[PDB]
């Protein structure tokens, strides 16, 4: 109901937000079970593991979109339709 | 309708009975139908249909199969109603499966038009019971074996619409295995009512229940056991305890409390021999307006036992009220140091009502207000603005160890009350009140002697107020004095607001 | 009470710690409401959103503060006259 440049940032990321979650590389928020669980596709067990960040917001989400919304509650074995990725990297100048 | 039967299909995502959604419009029923499917994503009932009634009698639902829909990813239950009515009666239903492939929902009902009314039976599987989206159900003289009591949820990904569920419960017994994960024995989140009468609720990993995001629990002569974890936990919701029993392990608290918490705690008894009573805090919601300010009652003749009877958690404001002759005995703590160091913290207000009795110390309570009620101060104390009236006292406790006495000390005094005091006249000593910013009304002292035979007659400072203070004092002992021995006492005002029991040789 | 120079790092940091808390770039501690709250300048929303680190202590947490001193209550949108920041980037050799 939004055309796709209607979410294209000020140095153009294209879809920025409230098109898909992006999985972030910060933990915090809500931890799961506080005992050792294997749930990492077979690389050993987790204990009592924090969410992974979230951002951006998704297709569903309504309002709640943005640049800085968030969402704490998916540990980094959960997998969904509305959960994908960016990418980044440092700026080398030489 | 079915009779004796053995409906068993191993049949994979074969249902024991399945009622289509535009089946026939009419009342099913089945006696003595056990009922097993093992059938990979098959459950052994499935109910559809938001006209058909269900009545399944001395039968057997059991499930051994990995149930769960690919509809939001929610994973259903070995009998599951999403429209229509389910009667069940002296039934078993058992979800046996794996930990990580199948929650293990012995019964789940979701729905604006599911309904459930389970009578003398049994449900087990380490997912026990789970109620949602809309769905009334009611359960009586029954058993959640080990996987506990769940109505609603938190955000699936998505805005919650509205509609509530409405649970009541009639002398169950819900537990929690600690093998079954729940965090919770029961758990009610967002904008749903469970109504339980009399019971035994048991387990849970951090809570017994907990209830959050806006529930409405009312529990009646429930009884909640563990089998650091808390009875009950709240939030923003509201909980009712009528006639109940909680105990707690020293690593806990009989309650927590937060974030604009409503709780009423009338009869019953709430003990937590090594831990707190209450617990306020833990979780933060910060909004400059005024709300609910979480509140705590304690009323129509409650019994509370603990090492405290409040451990606030710092930086929310809270109202504990002891009312129609409820009794506490604990301490009141606070953390010391807030979070942030120069920021606004609000007040630690208690109210002690109509015939109500706090026995312990503190130096956290911001605001105490006894009113025809008594706190039995245990120790030195320190209280922001004392207020009193109609024969609200703070009886000073009888120490054991002769000489020791104890003082209280308050910011501002206001209102008319009643202090017991006591005193060692043999050792020129005696408990004290001091006021240091602020005092006023008419107050009344009563002496207890408790270091008898005095060599001479002396001195003993009792009241210490401000400058020219406002407040009087009357030592309230009849014919106001004391005979201690062979020598009489009388209070007297002296100088800048310091009353002190001044006395001599006795009247032959 | 104590002068600035007290708190000046081996590097020549000035006012290291105990002056004012520097807000850091990392997030875990206490968690915000479970439960979606626009209150990012409004653009966008947060969920169980964790603390943001604080650092140093400030003027007034006398014993408290120094070059561990460490506070995760702070959700990212509070703001206080105890918090500022200090700057930090990489050191590039060529
Ligand atoms: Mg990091």
């Amino acid at each position: 109901t939004s055309a796709w440049n209607i979410f294209t940032s000020k140095w153009g990321v294209v879809q920025a937000s409230g098109c898909l979650w992006t999985w972030g590389n910060e933990f915090g928020g809500v931890n799961g079970a506080s005992e050792y669980t294997a749930n990492t596709g077979g690389r050993g067990s987790v204990y009592a593991q924090p969410a992974a960040a979230l951002f951006g917001g998704a297709w569903n989400g309504t309002s709640l979109s943005g640049s800085r919304a968030a969402l704490w509650y998916s540990g980094p074995s959960f997998s969904f339709a509305f959960f994908g990725a960016r990418g980044v990297c440092d700026h080398l100048i030489l | 309708d079915w009779n004796n039967q053995s409906i068993i299909k191993a049949g994979e995502r074969q249902h024991g009975i399945h009622i289509k959604q535009s089946d026939g419009a009419g009342v099913r029923t089945a006696t003595g139908t056990t009922i097993k499917v093992s059938g990979r994503q098959a459950q052994g009932v499935l109910l559809e249909n938001p006209a058909a009634e269900l009545r399944f009698q001395n039968g057997s639902v059991t499930s051994s199969g990995q149930l769960f829909d690919e509809g939001v990813r929610r994973f259903l239950g070995t009998v599951t109603v999403k429209a229509g009515k389910l009667v069940a009666d002296h039934a078993t239903l058992a979800n046996v499966s794996d930990t990580r492939d199948d929650d293990g929902i012995a019964l789940y009902v979701a729905g604006e038009q599911a309904q459930a009314s389970i009578a003398d039976s049994t449900l087990q599987g380490a997912g026990g019971v789970r109620v949602e989206r809309g769905a009334n159900v009611t359960v009586q003289r029954s058993t959640i074996v080990d996987g506990g009591l769940h109505i609603g949820t938190l955000q699936p990904l998505q805005p919650e619409d509205l509609p509530p569920s409405r649970v009541v419960l009639g002398d169950t017994s819900v537990t929690a295995v600690p093998a079954s994960g729940a965090p919770a024995a029961v758990s009610v989140f967002g904008a749903n009512e469970l109504t339980v009468d009399g019971g035994h609720i048991t387990g849970g990993r951090a809570a017994g229940v907990a209830a959050m995001d806006g529930a409405i629990v009312h529990l009646q002569r429930a009884t909640i056991r563990r089998g650091g974890w808390y009875g009950v936990d709240v939030s923003d919701s509201t909980v009712d305890l009528a006639q109940s029993i909680v105990e707690a392990p020293q690593l806990g608290a009989a309650i927590r409390a937060g974030r604009g918490a409503r709780v009423t705690v009338s009869g019953g008894s709430l003990s937590a021999p090594h831990g707190n009573v209450i617990e306020t805090g833990g979780g933060a919601r910060r909004f400059p307006p005024p709300a609910s300010p979480l509140s705590i009652t304690l009323q129509a003749g409650a019994r509370a036992q603990g090492r405290a009877l409040l451990y606030r958690v710092l930086p929310e404001p809270v109202k504990l009220t002891l009312a129609g002759g409820a009794q506490g005995q604990g301490d009141i703590v606070a953390t010391e140091l807030p979070p942030i160091p120069g920021a606004s913290s609000g007040p630690l207000d208690v109210a002690l009502a109509s015939q109500a009795r706090w026995t312990g110390a503190t130096r956290a309570v911001d605001s105490l207000s006894i009113d025809n009620a008594t706190w039995v101060m245990t120790d030195n104390s320190n209280v922001g603005a004392l207020r009193l009236a109609s024969d609200g006292s703070v009886d000073f406790q009888q120490p054991a160890e002769a000489g020791r006495f104890k003082v209280l000390m308050v910011d501002t005094l206001a209102g008319s009350g009643l202090f017991r005091m006591n005193v060692f006249a043999d050792l020129g000593l005696s408990d004290k009140l001091v006021v240091m910013r602020d005092a006023s009304g008419q107050h009344r002292l009563w002496v207890r002697n408790s270091g008898s035979e005095p060599a001479s007659a002396n001195t003993m400072l009792l009241v210490q107020t401000p400058r020219g203070s406002a407040a009087t004092f009357t030592l309230a002992n009849k014919d106001g004095k004391v005979d201690i021995g062979t020598y009489r006492y009388r209070l007297a005002a002296n100088g800048n607001g310091q009353w002190s029991l001044v006395g001599a040789k006795a009247p032959p």
